[PDB]
């Protein structure tokens, strides 16, 4: 069964400019587990990027926590990419402070 | 409040490109404690969560070895399973195996399960009984025959009744300044710019631990489900969880919709205007 | 802790 990612992009702590961060990209529902996500900031690659240990819910899907220190200003971007079997092209969510 | 403690396990197969990539993760409630990951340098069962790591060397030897024996079991399972469907060599393939015990407020076994995937298909599974099994197909009936021989129900139960339930209440009494905890959402609604004359109104709960927590939009008494949009509960990272909802409203009439979040970290239900 | 009940398909 091949299932397409979930993705979900948003910061540990409410944003504000300024203030250093965490931003999150929730990557679900997805299989099979090979997978890759990327952090971008205003479109490039974010070098230093967590992630959590992959598991799997209810459905057997996987899931995986990625995330980055980043310091949220109002003009910069950001977005995770994900790739995966299940798209055909890399999903590019960008962040919404609000969402 | 109510508990449990989870075992999730997944191989998957790598041809010509090393062993089989097996990975385990274990739960209580909504806090990962353990893991084991086949890739690392040094395989072994190691703490994720902060109030394991007062467990001394022996514990983990032990949880490392029984981890390798499944790691092993699960690079001939997927063999295995590869005959049984016949796949040619050279593919990629995932099995999946969670297990575990919910333990109920009275603190008493509310019930255990343990279930198998293969290609993330429901496969083979024990039966709420934790007697007989649920086999899929014709290739799951043929491990079902073997684990009946093998009276493998009967040991599962043992242990998901036993063992699972024990470990559990130790786990619970280990982590408990944070395990029992509850923190409570913090609740607040945003407004956001739509249309012309319509407004979204986003309903958040943050930091709130466990991640069940139940968020509607209403009007008037009136439960507003199907104008709500809710996004799946996420992990801040921290430990804690987010999750908001919203609904589309009309520009004027904000402050007249309201919504609640109920969560057990709360003395009673929250009731959030604008 | 980890079951020690070994499960072959």
């Amino acid at each position: 069964i091949q299932k397409t990612p979930q993705i979900q992009v948003y910061s540990r702590h409410p944003p504000e400019n300024g203030k250093p961060n965490i931003l999150n990209c929730y990557v679900t529902q997805f299989h099979p587990p090979h997978i890759e996500i990327q952090m971008l900031k205003n479109g490039k690659k974010i070098p230093k990027v967590e992630m959590s240990d992959m598991s799997f819910s209810k459905d057997w899907s996987f899931y995986i926590l990625a995330h980055t220190e980043f310091t949220p200003t109002e003009t910069d971007t950001y977005a995770c990419r994900v790739k995966h079997d299940s798209m055909a092209e890399p999903k590019t969510v960008y962040w919404d402070r609000d969402m | 409040g109510q508990h449990s403690l989870q075992y999730f396990h997944t191989a998957v197969s790598r041809p010509g490109l090393g062993e089989p990539w097996f990975i385990s993760v274990g739960y209580v409630d909504d806090t990962q404690f353990v893991r084991f990951d086949s890739d690392a340098e040094n395989p072994r069962m190691e703490p994720r969560a902060r109030w394991m790591e007062q467990e001394g060397p022996e514990y983990w030897e032990r949880e490392t070895q029984i981890a390798k024996g499944h790691e092993q079991s699960f690079r001939g399972s997927l063999r295995t399973a590869q005959s049984y469907y016949n796949q040619s060599k050279g593919g990629s393939h995932t099995l999946q195996w969670m297990y575990g015990c919910d333990m109920g407020s009275d603190g008493r076994l509310l019930r255990g399960y343990l279930q198998f995937a293969y290609e993330g298909r429901d496969y083979i599974a024990l039966n709420e009984d934790l007697k007989t099994w649920t086999a899929v197909d014709m290739a799951a009936q043929i491990t079902r025959r073997k684990w009946e021989q093998a009276g493998i129900a009967e040991k599962d139960q043992a242990y998901l009744e036993g063992t699972c339930m024990q470990s559990l209440r130790r786990y619970l009494e280990l982590g408990k300044e944070t395990l029992l905890r509850t923190d409570p959402p913090k609740a607040h609604v945003t407004h956001h710019p739509r249309s012309y004359g319509a407004v979204t109104l986003r309903c958040w709960a943050l930091g709130f631990y466990p991640a069940d927590i139940t968020l509607t939009w209403q009007l008037n008494g009136e439960e507003l489900t199907q104008d709500m949009e809710l996004v799946e509960t996420r992990p801040a990272g921290d430990g804690t969880f987010q999750k908001w909802a919203s609904v589309v409203v009309p520009l004027g009439k904000e402050q007249n919709y309201t919504c609640h979040v109920n969560h057990e970290g709360l003395p009673e239900p929250l009731t959030l205007r604008w | 802790i980890l079951m020690e009940h070994i499960h072959k398909l």
